[PDB]
């Protein structure tokens, strides 16, 4: 992850004021809706035919909170991004079969949804840094695929 | 393949951006040049220092066309036709760098329209710029 | 699109494959599987090893649709239409995954046919699958 | 590079069957050929009218052997690519501005040559050897771009 100290901090900075809670399940509720292939991962969530349905969904908002969460425990190991996600790799190959082609469509929609909470904020060279900050998180989560 | 829904969405989100298609167009422009620098070497005789007056100059003119492809949207393969001459014949653009520039078109148009940018016209509007993709990287052989 | 000479390169080419056909889709498959292990988490359910019966059996399924598309070379999109439906409803395969399917299948094409694969015949391959991975994709959303 | 032993032998042992002289050339027309956008960069060699006119250039057979000389060199150092590339890398970026994608091309070309001149010996398991490194040397090539 060549992350500038300057990058580092950019990323950081912002993440702090974010609401985990909304942020986490609006993400996943524009992955499922925008990109509606996704939805066969999770058919046991329920009705997930419209985006009204897809963003009011609980089990969606649930999870959505989780994922967040484990990126966030990954912010704090920037510089190792891929021992703290080993075993997520595993999980999402080994037993839920997860193209990773869907990890970069998920940090593509969560880097859209932040600049929708901080408008103005969310300035190009802080995006650049989260640009580079999803892509170092999906391709760990991809590091351990065979 | 657009919907009724999907057309009406996005005449309506870019209705919103009205008069400052050029600001956004140059802005996405800008986000592009930075997250991507890749697509840098496709404008190697750009001044593409913050503010320059050739990113926005530019920025206008791929909101025109937007505009005039909103405008035209259930005949864009007709109302782009020359871009798409132009993009495949001349600029040899490889078709990559389309979905980077869609992107963060998204992203401007999530960070200036907060109350338009809902889910489902989220969704819209990445099938409307796809769209406008497809027919510019349509010519190419 | 398909210009005339393309669809006389690709018949001919294809033509050559003749009964090997299913053969050529199963090394394909294979050669996918080892190549892009990523592509395997679609095919959980089936036995991925060296001569697999059920990847022989698929190889033969996936040939025979190519073929198909040859022999309807100017109405692909409406011979290949329940494909289409099956892996944008069903399966629901990400498009990236295509074009190294199609990778695949030109090494393939390559190693059993020297004395047909041209430049111009292997500009025309490339094509046809292009084209043949546009249509199955094209109902996505 | 997760490069195994076998894959550096599988790698190795069947490079050194190759005519460079001849292979870069094939892979360097070829390119030219299936993917004539590229052209815009070699305006300066003349005939590209068609794959013959391509496949015939001087320029280009020339050409060809000058790239796949590198390409060699990289073989010869499959644990310090971005080392061997980085001269080349800054080349490509700050005086002929070169997508890095038409990087990705080449080598999946040279993967299509390889194939064709092998037949059989150009196995499913060698070739994903090759797929590796060709990917090896793209990113290589890509990273001083800024
Ligand atoms: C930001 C990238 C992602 C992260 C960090 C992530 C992380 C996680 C975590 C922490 C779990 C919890 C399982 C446990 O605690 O044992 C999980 C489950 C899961 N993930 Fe992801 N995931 C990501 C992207 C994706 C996306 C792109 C997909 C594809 C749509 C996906 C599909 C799943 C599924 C199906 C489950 C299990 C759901 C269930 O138990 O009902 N993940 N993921
Ligand atoms: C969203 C789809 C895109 C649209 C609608 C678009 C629009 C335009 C327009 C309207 C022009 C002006 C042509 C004229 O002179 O009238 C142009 C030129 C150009 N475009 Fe695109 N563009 C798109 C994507 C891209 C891509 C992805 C790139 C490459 C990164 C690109 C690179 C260029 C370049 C290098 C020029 C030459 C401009 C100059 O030298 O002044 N465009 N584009
Ligand atoms: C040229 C491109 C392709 C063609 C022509 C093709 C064709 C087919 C055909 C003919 C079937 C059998 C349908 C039936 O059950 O009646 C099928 C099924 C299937 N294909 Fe594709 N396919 C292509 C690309 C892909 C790739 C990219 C993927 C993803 C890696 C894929 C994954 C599958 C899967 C998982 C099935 C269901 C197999 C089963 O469960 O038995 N295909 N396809
Ligand atoms: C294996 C990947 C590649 C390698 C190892 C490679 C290597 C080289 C080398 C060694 C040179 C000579 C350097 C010099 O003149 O100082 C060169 C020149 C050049 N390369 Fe590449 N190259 C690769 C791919 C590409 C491709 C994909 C493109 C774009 C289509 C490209 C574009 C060029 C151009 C335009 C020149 C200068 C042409 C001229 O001499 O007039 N290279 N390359």
């Amino acid at each position: 992850m060549h992350l500038t100290p300057e990058e580092k901090s950019a990323v950081t900075a912002l993440w702090g004021k974010v609401n985990v809670d909304e942020v986490g399940g609006e993400a996943l509720g524009r992955l499922l809706a925008v990109y509606p292939w996704t939805q066969r991962f999770f058919e046991s969530f329920g009705d997930l035919s419209t985006p009204d349905a897809v963003m009011g969904n609980p089990k969606v908002k649930a999870h959505g909170k989780k994922v967040l969460g484990a990126f966030s425990d990954g912010l704090a190991h920037l510089d190792n991004l891929k021992g703290t996600f080993a075993t997520l790799s595993e999980l999402h190959c080994d037993k839920l079969h997860v193209d990773p082609e869907n990890f970069r469509l998920l940090g593509n929609v969560l880097v859209c949804v932040l600049a929708h909470h901080f408008g103005k904020e969310f300035t190009p060279p802080v995006q650049a840094a989260y640009q580079k900050v999803v892509a170092g998180v999906a391709n760990a989560l991809a590091h351990k695929y065979h | 393949v657009l919907s009724p829904a999907d057309k009406t969405n996005v005449k309506a989100a870019w209705g919103k951006v009205g008069a400052h298609a050029g600001e956004y167009g140059a802005e996405a422009l800008e986000r592009m040049f930075l997250s991507f620098p890749t697509t840098k070497t496709y404008f190697p005789h750009f001044d593409l220092s913050h503010g320059s007056a050739q990113v926005k100059g530019h920025g206008k003119k791929v909101a025109d066309a937007l505009t005039n492809a909103v405008a035209h949207v259930d005949d864009m393969p007709n109302a782009l036709s020359a871009l798409s001459d132009l993009h495949a014949h001349k600029l040899r653009v490889d078709p990559v760098n389309f979905k980077l520039l869609s992107h963060c078109l998204l992203v401007t148009l999530a960070a200036h329209l907060p109350a338009e940018f809902t889910p489902a016209v989220h969704a819209s509007l990445d099938k409307f710029l796809a769209s406008v993709s497809t027919v510019l990287t349509s010519k190419y052989r």
